[PDB]
């Protein structure tokens, strides 16, 4: 056949490519930074009225500080998860503080590119790539709050706001235009919230989608569906406004 | 790099089947019929021998029944290499059991092991799966009487009564035909014989091609007794049932 | 053709080419402009920074790797964060056992043959990153230009990247200039600048885009980025 | 050591073992169990050194539970003595042995009748009428010697354990806490919560 | 500390007219703590008998081996293992541990089933194999025994004959050993048939 | 080395001497005998220093863990284990720890395990581990009463570490308090046996055969 | 390097058949004739010497191999394979029999040994089936004369006389004719000999053929006296001479 | 040593492998989970291509994890026995490190993640099983139902079915279970169970299993009379109409 760790004729690796196409049929999920924390969405998308929509977990902590939202194939992400919270647990043992949100980014990229059936350079035993991207996002006292996007390319990249998903062509856009600089929480969480809806192919509410923030006072919180209805109720509004 | 050569023998077809298992099943209907009966005193087990000659010596000659425990026997149905291989593991897990507990091994924890083993070969190694079902005759003090089947998928089920190897379709209908729960050990023997009769791919069935034996609890004692039968018991009970 | 003999590093074409090596190299081309020249006193990296989005940041292209020793990449990422670590931990080496800092020319053979390993067993995939590695040792500046194929070489100036060929050929000519701006850093960096700007095209190097380190005599490696060069656009 | 004492009626095992847990100048304890269920019919007691002892007897009990599950039975408690007397046998010549050693106390409800089996840390496995570790059976055989009887009753067997705990009271030079009682019969394992004063 | 002398236990054979005997006491101790007077040291697969005095968990491991060892190889053979035979199995498997061995002093008896001829043997604790024709002895009262048959013993016994023979080496010998006694049972074997007789002794 | 823990109506009370020796040497008289694993679990250190802060200080890590993958507090009972078999992996390497795990959660409520390096886990009401633990507990079992007032049973654990302080030479420094509630522990100060010792004697008359 | 060929190399067809298994009985097919014909008090196995060139010394090549002083080995396909397997026969009648009862393994779990190895080859990991059929003949006390037949697949049976090879079929139906329970080892020798010349295109003499038995103990093939007990080897490979003895009783 | 890797992705995105994993579990006899108030009902179907089999030895459907646990599967059964024992095994595990019993969800996370794993591991294949898990917590009575994939990912649900023709009474539940007011009957639970597999089993009184999930560890498996009955019971319902 073909090794899984073949470059194409244009200087791509074609599991990490088609690894990127699994994770556009994913689930959107929306993050928005701004100078009072970082707003995290994601679009439930349950496949039957019969499954209890909270039982979907798309947004996970990491450690107080730094939480994260998935994309794609979401079972690919628990080892990631894993990895980030021993790593982020690990540093602290080791030196008495917060990891830094990016350092603990690194950490998680590294796991990227280690697949193969037998390449020379270590030891990577894994098949595939991961087939799910993360948005990661925290506070740390030296670079404040932070958004970062893995791929399972390996590289992370920093954003003021980052959708990916389904509609994330369509919902990057949109941040495109709305994202500034002076945005407040409450701002950024109606913002993911009707970009959400946008994108969405059922009509979103309080239980096939999901907010949750981080902020330096109360670190990483996920709302609960009634904060969340309310919030919803108010974005309404204020679009029936004009 | 060896990519190339690479069958994978472990993966699934479109229709979510196992390339290799049904190929190997496919090479077990070619295999001499086995039949498994079991009565309310007692379990019968029954093979034709596939390919025989004059010079074949035939007292000194074991293809199908294989005594695994002094309580448990197997038919075969498939590659004989293969099936020895797992035979005796078998016989090793048995003994493994009663060292450890000083107790015979139950049947069904016997049988789900060595299925246990063919799974395996199923789901990781790049290794052909063994081409061999077996059809397991036993006896615990938990459930008595207990005949049982395992197949290179690895699955095995609980019978009354069964078949392995070719013509299984024929011989079951047949089975199912005379099968009767308050059978006796003589009438399965019977019923055994004439089943393999009407589906040999053979001219008639004759001892010389046959393999025979019995798990019975002979009253007079207590203890349960295998019978692997001998050229000439087979030749008897041959003529007796009526088929001469 | 081509086909049947680009399904891995372990096969030669009929015609002695390795493929999967050229496949990784174009990897490097694709990736973003990075300039590095020297004086005799002191050796540049310039290298533009590239951003996903304009809510995104601009990746870093320079990584630290002794005090006086660092690189800029073009390719994948991670592939650049392997090397650098591992030149990182020769460096370390060298400083731990022999007290003695590693010369740029060494740490050069060293990631050739790391690279060579990734072309001629089964398995394992060529680096699909370019660096430019610039270092002050006992020997003075030096700038070396590293390729996945594991050929690395020493120069006076060089880039890689897309349209790298402008900035290249600006040095090619700028040469007898730049090689004498010794004393003075400001104007190696402005070279620098000047050389990197003539593989534009898209826009023009900003401040959160432009990223410049740089090493020499009494220089340690140290990378200028955003504001910091400000006083260079 | 600490007692462990171990007695087999006509219907019923009972195990008695003191309560004390001492640690150099202190007692720590006087309320311990040295006791695990290994299955609803199945005891085992356990003294010896200090972490080993409830290290070993849950790693039974976990073992056993396993078994239970997977095959939906309960093993009898010949092959319960018979697995763990391999267990400590194979220990006896790993790195470091476990030293702990055990009564296992059974009601076999296939037999319908009541076992009680001995077995050291070097996997030294004995069926017995009743047993003990230690410098226990010093004080006590001579007693059980005499006064027992195949046929006693679970009542007779306690008043039996109850005069070897008084002897043990008296002529051991250490304060064991008095001893927790477990009758195991047909209808599973339960604690005498009245041996303070019986 | 003696890993020979914790448990206690002898066991002897001896080889009559067309038969054979092996016997043994019945102690299981604890140093000087009688513990079982029902711990029986001679075992048997198919024809063949096998006595193993020393630590009483290796008596028990080494019966569970060989009765292991003696069922795979029926099942293979597909006959009864024989005296001669076994009694190499008995040494290999000793010697497979010849730098952490099993405490114990086997002893086999029986009758080859095909020669009729009758056949004993001894082993140390890491294999080395005692062919003897008369008589074998094992245990911690090993010396008591080879004084008691030295001088108790003559060639071909009737077997009610080596029965009082063997019994009388075995009950005098226990009888000088701290260590041994608590009971007795003698096995005469014969190519037809086999008996075990439970003996009556001192319980001191 | 004096350090106890005991359960009652209020919760749980937990203190420790502050004195580290090395012989007859006298290290130190204010070095910290309880790791604060979390807000809501305290453990003891006594026997070596190094090894107690290390796994104590693990322990907390692995209890971080926990939670994070089971979205729920840790039991003390859990807690606890991890620390003992974690010790346990290392019998016969030489570590040497005598600790207390104090914790209240709703399913236990106050819950106190003593674990040493011999691999021992022992759950119970009062427990006083050190050179000075006799002391202490002669104090202890003679004034004990599940309905002790927080205050009382605050008063009481800073009195038994008085006590083993005066008489146990490798004792003193000064007492650290701790009160665990279910909603997590209480600092209740640093008191030097010094200051302590007199202000005591006076008040309670007690110590009359120290001239003063 | 490192042998990555970890998977099998010998797998099942849609049809059910494990296609290199059957290649190499195509293989053992054109392979020299080889037979073996048991008597009441003895077995004979027997091939043509297949001497490649005159130049070649035939002598340096023995076909007919001994396994155990009581069982001897003949076969027909890829003698390279045969070869090794003989290496392995001997080594495993130790290793896993003699050094563990003091005795060499019966005639039946030999051959099941063999077998073993045999049945290997057909599935473990980056290897092939063995080329060859072989023809083993032994005596052991509880088992008396035998005769076995071991294929490529690994699967063996037990027989009164047969033949593997270029004219097997043929072979077989001469023996089928020429059998009975009475033969005595010198009958059996004769009927090889008649057997053999059909299938033999050139010379047919005492250099061109090979032939030994399993027999009468051999004192004299010893090597020592003084152990009543060990009375010699029962295989014995008959020499040039003796089998042209018998040729002019053809 | 073989460590090929054999789920990989497509151009498309997608891992074949897994993906035909999962015709494996549509080809297994179906299996339904719903939830009472009180309680959690399992059923499952009896294939028929064969029949004179021993159903006292033959291996039923659902398995025990623990005492208050249990798992039924549509799919390979000879993989299904593989994740079972691993279940069971860490269901011990637990116990003995935590000292407290698995949760549902615990148990299921477990399972799960064996699933995944056997997604992206050299020279293995992923499980051609998807499982059904339901219990109750320790010392909690609120019923529990889970359900795991061959790529490993699980949720709970309300009431959920697995095999062939999952599609058909999985739209039976979904118009016959109501949120507001589940089951609150084990009876009018077994019942519900024992009418969505009448949809596809065709007249299967000994084609039709269940088992009753109380809780305490309180389990226990219906025989063929009192399901019987329910069908009986059940067939009057339609023709009194
Ligand atoms: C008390 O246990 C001792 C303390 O020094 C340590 C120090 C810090 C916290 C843990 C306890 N440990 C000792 O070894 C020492 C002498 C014992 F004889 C001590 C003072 O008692």
């Amino acid at each position: 056949d073909r090794g899984v760790s073949t470059f194409s004729p244009e200087g791509r690796l074609f599991q990490v490519e088609y690894s990127l196409e699994a994770i556009k049929l994913g689930s959107t999920a929306i993050g928005i930074a701004t100078k009072e924390g970082v707003v995290l969405g994601v679009e439930k998308r349950a496949t039957s009225p019969l499954l209890e929509s909270d039982s979907i977990e798309k947004i996970v902590e990491i450690d107080r500080h730094i939480g994260c939202a998935m994309s794609g194939l979401t079972a690919d992400a628990r080892s990631m998860i894993e990895h980030a919270r021993t790593a982020a647990v690990t540093h602290n043992l080791y030196y008495d503080e917060d990891i830094n949100v990016e350092s603990l980014t690194q950490s998680v990229c590294d796991l990227a590119l280690r697949f193969g059936e037998g390449a020379s350079g270590e030891e990577r035993l894994m098949s595939r790539p991961f087939g799910v991207a993360l948005l990661i996002a925290g506070h740390d006292a030296d670079d404040g709050y932070q958004l970062f996007h893995a791929e399972p390319s390996g590289t992370f990249y920093r954003y003021n706001a980052k959708a990916i998903g389904s509609g994330s062509e369509g919902a990057q856009a949109e941040l495109l235009n709305e994202w500034h600089s002076s945005l407040t929480l409450k701002e950024a969480e109606l913002l993911v919230l009707k970009i959400l809806k946008q994108v969405m192919e059922e009509k979103l509410d309080e239980n096939n989608a999901q907010l949750s923030c981080i902020t330096k006072q109360d670190g990483f919180k996920i709302y609960d569906n009634e904060k969340t209805a309310e919030l919803i109720k108010e974005l309404k509004e204020k679009e029936a406004a004009e | 790099g060896s990519r190339r050569y690479d069958s994978r023998t472990t993966i699934f077809s479109p229709e979510g089947r196992l390339y290799q298992v049904e190929y190997a099943l496919e090479s077990i209907s070619h295999a001499g019929t086995a039949i498994g009966i079991m009565a309310s005193d007692g379990i019968v087990l029954a093979a034709e021998r596939k390919v025989t000659s004059t010079l074949l010596e035939q007292d000194t000659s074991t293809e199908k029944l294989y005594k695994l425990n002094d309580k448990i026997a197997v038919a075969v149905a498939g590659l004989t290499a293969d099936a020895e291989i797992l035979i005796n593991t078998a016989r090793i897990h048995a003994q493994n059991y009663l060292k450890t507990y000083n107790e015979d091994i139950p049947v069904e924890i016997l049988v789900r092991r060595l299925s246990d083993i063919k799974q395996g070969y199923t789901q990781h190694g790049g290794l052909r799966p063994f081409g061999v079902s077996f059809i397991y005759a036993g006896y615990d003090d938990r459930y008595g009487y207990q005949l049982y089947t395992s197949n290179p998928s690895g699955n095995y089920t609980g019978w009354k009564a069964i078949s392995v190897g070719a013509n299984t379709s024929a011989a079951q209908t047949l089975l199912q035909m005379d099968y009767k729960d308050d059978m006796k050990v003589d009438d399965a023997i019977e019923l055994a014989l004439k089943t393999l009769s009407k589906t040999t791919d053979s001219s008639a069935l004759t001892y010389d091609r046959l393999e025979f034996a019995t798990i019975r609890k002979g009253a007079n004692d207590g203890e349960v007794y295998q019978k692997i039968f001998k050229p000439q018991e087979i030749k008897d009970i041959l003529v007796k049932t009526g088929i001469t | 053709f081509r086909n049947n003999y680009d399904g891995d590093t372990v096969t030669f074409s009929p015609t002695g080419r390795l493929f999967q090596v050229e496949y990784a190299l174009e990897a490097i081309k694709q990736g973003s402009v990075t300039v590095g020249l020297r004086s005799n006193t002191h050796a540049v990296l310039v290298a533009l920074k590239r951003n996903a989005d304009e809510l995104s940041s601009y990746q870093k292209k320079i990584i630290k790797c002794d005090e006086h020793m660092g690189l800029s990449l073009a390719g994948l990422a991670p592939d650049a964060r392997v090397l650098s670590n591992y030149l990182r931990q020769q460096c370390n080496y060298s400083s731990l056992v022999f007290n003695r800092k590693l010369a740029v020319e060494r740490a050069g053979h060293l990631l050739c043959d790391k690279a060579q390993k990734n072309t001629q067993s089964y398995g394992g995939r060529p680096y699909g990153v370019g660096l430019l590695i610039i270092g002050y040792d006992k020997s003075g500046a030096h700038l070396l230009e590293f390729q996945p194929s594991g050929n690395v070489t020493e120069l006076y100036g060089t880039a890689i990247g897309a349209r790298s060929q402008g900035a290249k050929t600006y040095l090619e000519r700028t040469l007898d200039t730049f090689i004498k701006i010794d004393g003075n850093p400001d104007e190696l960096i402005k070279a620098g600048v000047e050389a990197i700007s003539q593989s534009l095209r898209d826009e023009s190097l900003t401040v959160d885009n432009l990223s410049i380190a740089i090493v020499g005599k009494d220089t340690p490696f140290t990378i200028y980025d955003g504001e910091a060069v400000a006083k260079y656009i | 050591m600490d007692i462990i004492l171990g007695i087999r009626v006509q219907d019923s095992v009972i195990l008695a073992s003191s309560k004390a847990v001492t640690r150099g100048i202190s007692v720590l304890k006087d309320s311990d169990d040295k006791t695990r269920q290994l299955s609803p019919h199945t005891l085992m007691s356990f003294a010896g050194e200090a972490g080993d002892t409830v290290q070993f007897a849950e790693y039974i009990q976990a073992n056993i539970q396993l078994y239970s599950i997977r095959e939906d039975y309960e093993l009898s408690p010949q092959a319960v003595s018979s697995f763990v007397r391999q267990e400590l046998a194979k220990s006896i010549r790993s790195r470091r042995p476990y030293q702990v050693n055990v009564l296992i106390g059974g009601y076999d409800k296939k037999k319908n009748k009541p076992e009680l089996y001995q077995i050291d840390y070097l996997g030294t496995k004995v069926e017995l009428p009743y047993g003990a570790h230690g410098y226990s059976g010093f004080y006590t055989f001579s007693l059980l010697d005499h006064h027992y009887r195949p046929d006693m009753t679970t009542e007779e067997g306690l008043d039996l354990l109850k005069l070897c705990v008084q002897e043990l009271e008296k002529r051991m030079p250490m304060d064991f806490k008095g001893v927790i009682v477990k009758i195991v019969d047909k209808d599973g394992i339960r604690q005498v919560d009245d041996f303070q004063a019986q | 500390s003696d890993p020979s002398s914790i448990n206690g236990g002898i066991v002897v054979a001896m080889t009559g007219k067309d038969c054979v005997a092996i016997a043994c006491d019945l102690r299981l101790g604890s140093q000087s703590l009688g513990v079982s007077n029902k711990f029986e040291k001679i075992f048997h697969y198919g024809h063949v008998f096998l006595g193993i005095t020393g630590l009483a968990t290796d008596v028990t491991t080494l019966n569970e081996m060989f009765r292991y060892k003696t069922n795979l190889y029926k099942l293979k053979e597909e006959r009864a293992i024989e005296p001669e035979t076994f009694t190499q199995l008995v040494s290999s498997s000793l010697y497979e541990r010849r730098f952490g061995p099993y405490f114990v002093g086997p002893v086999v008896a029986g009758i080859n089933s095909k020669s009729g001829k009758p056949f004993i043997a001894g082993f140390d604790l890491i294999g080395c194999i005692d062919e003897a024709k008369d008589f074998i002895v094992s245990g911690t009262a090993s010396d008591q025994l080879f004084g008691m048959c030295e001088s108790l013993y003559e060639p071909n016994l009737e077997p009610e004959d080596l029965f009082e023979t063997i019994s009388q080496a075995l009950l005098n010998a226990a009888d000088r050993d701290a260590l041994s006694g608590w009971g007795a049972v003698v096995y005469i074997i014969k190519k037809d048939e086999v008996v075990k007789r439970y003996l009556k002794m001192r319980q001191d | 080395t004096t350090t106890l823990a005991f359960r009652f109506q209020g919760g749980i009370i937990v203190a420790v001497d502050s004195r580290a020796t090395a012989g007859n040497w006298v290290a130190s008289q204010t070095v910290k005998k309880v790791i604060e694993i979390n807000p809501f679990l305290l453990g003891t250190m006594a026997g070596g220093a190094a090894d107690c802060q290390f796994w104590e200080t693990w322990l907390g890590s692995q209890c971080r863990l926990h939670e994070l993958r089971e979205k729920e507090r840790i039991s003390v009972a859990a807690a606890s284990k991890i620390l003992s078999n974690l010790v346990y992996q290392y019998k016969g390497a030489g570590l040497s720890m005598g600790t207390m795990i104090c914790g209240y959660t709703r399913k236990e409520g106050p819950t106190i395990y003593y674990v040493d390096s011999d691999g021992t886990r022992l759950k119970g009401d009062i427990f006083c581990v050190g050179s000075g633990q006799t002391f202490a507990y002669g104090v202890l079992d003679s004034n004990y009463k599940w309905d002790l007032s927080v205050e009382d049973a605050l008063y009481l654990g800073k009195r038994s570490i008085l006590a083993a302080a005066h008489r146990d030479a490798y004792s003193g420094g000064s007492v650290n308090l701790y009160h665990v509630t279910e909603d997590g522990w209480i600092y209740h100060g640093n008191h030097d046996v010094g200051e302590l010792f007199w202000k005591v004697k006076e008040e309670e008359g007690s110590f009359n055969n120290v001239i003063g | 390097m490192t042998d990555r060929y970890s998977f099998s190399l010998t797998t099942f067809s849609p049809s059910g058949k494990l296609g290199q298994i059957d290649y190499a009985l195509t293989a053992v097919k054109q392979g020299v004739t080889s037979l073996g014909i048991k008597a009441t008090n003895g077995v004979v196995i027997a091939t043509e010497k297949k001497s490649s060139s005159p130049l070649a010394m035939s002598e340096t090549l023995s076909k007919v191999s001994l396994l155990t002083p009581d069982i001897g080995a003949v076969y027909s396909g890829m003698g390279p394979d045969y070869r090794v397997l003989v290496d392995k026969s001997r080594k495993v009648a130790h290793t896993s029999y003699k050094r563990i009862y003091g005795e060499y393994p019966p005639t039946k779990l030999l051959v099941s040994e063999v077998a073993k190895i045999m049945q290997e080859a057909t599935q473990s990991g980056g290897v092939r089936p063995f080329g060859v059929s072989l023809l083993i003949a032994g005596h052991d006390e509880f088992n008396g004369f035998s005769l076995y037949q071991v294929d490529p697949s690994g699967s063996y049976f037990p027989w009164k006389a047969t033949a593997i090879g270029k004219g097997s079929v043929a072979a077989k139906t001469f023996l089928e004719k020429r059998w009975n329970d009475e033969l005595e080892l010198e009958d059996a020798i004769h009927i090889a000999l008649l057997t053999l010349k059909e299938s033999v295109e050139g010379e047919f003499n005492g250099d061109t053929i090979e032939l030994a038995i399993i027999g009468d103990e051999n004192p004299d093939l010893l090597g020592y006296t003084g152990i009543p007990t060990d009375k010699g080897p029962r295989f014995r490979k008959l020499t040039s001479q003796e089998i042209n003895d018998r040729l002019e009783a053809l | 040593g073989y460590d090929r890797a054999l789920s990989i992705f497509s151009p498309d995105g997608h891992i074949f492998q897994v993906e035909y994993a999962l015709e494996a579990v549509k080809r297994g006899t179906c299996a339904v989970g719903v939830k009472g108030k009180n309680c959690v009902v399992l059923g499952c179907e009896r294939r028929s291509t064969l029949k004179l089999q021993d159903t006292r030895i033959t291996p039923s459907k659902v398995s025990k994890i623990d005492s208050h646990v249990v798992l039924s599967f549509s799919g390979l059964n000879a993989d299904s026995r593989i994740l079972i024992e691993k279940a069971r095994v860490e269901a011990q595990s637990h116990r003995l490190t935590l000292e407290d019993p698995v949760t549902v969800e615990y148990l299921t996370r477990y399972v799960a993640g064996v699933q995944q794993r056997y997604t992206q591991s050299g020279g293995v294949r992923p499980f051609g099983v998807s499982t059904l898990i339901a219990g109750f917590d320790p010392r909690d009575d609120e019923p529990k139902l889970y359900q795991t994939e061959p790529s490993g990912i699980y949720s709970s649900w309300s009431a959920q079915t697995i095999g062939r023709n999952s599609k058909t009474v999985r739209e039976f539940l979904e118009k016959n279970y109501d949120r507001k007011e589940p089951p609150a009957t084990v009876e009018e639970c077994v019942k519900l169970t024992v009418r969505s597999l009448l949809e596809v089993v065709q007249t299967g009184a000994k084609n039709i299993e269940i088992t009753v999930v109380k809780p305490d560890s309180d389990i226990v498996a219906l025989s063929s009379e009192e399901i019987n009955q329910y069908v009986t019971q059940i067939e009057q319902e339609k023709q009194e109409q």
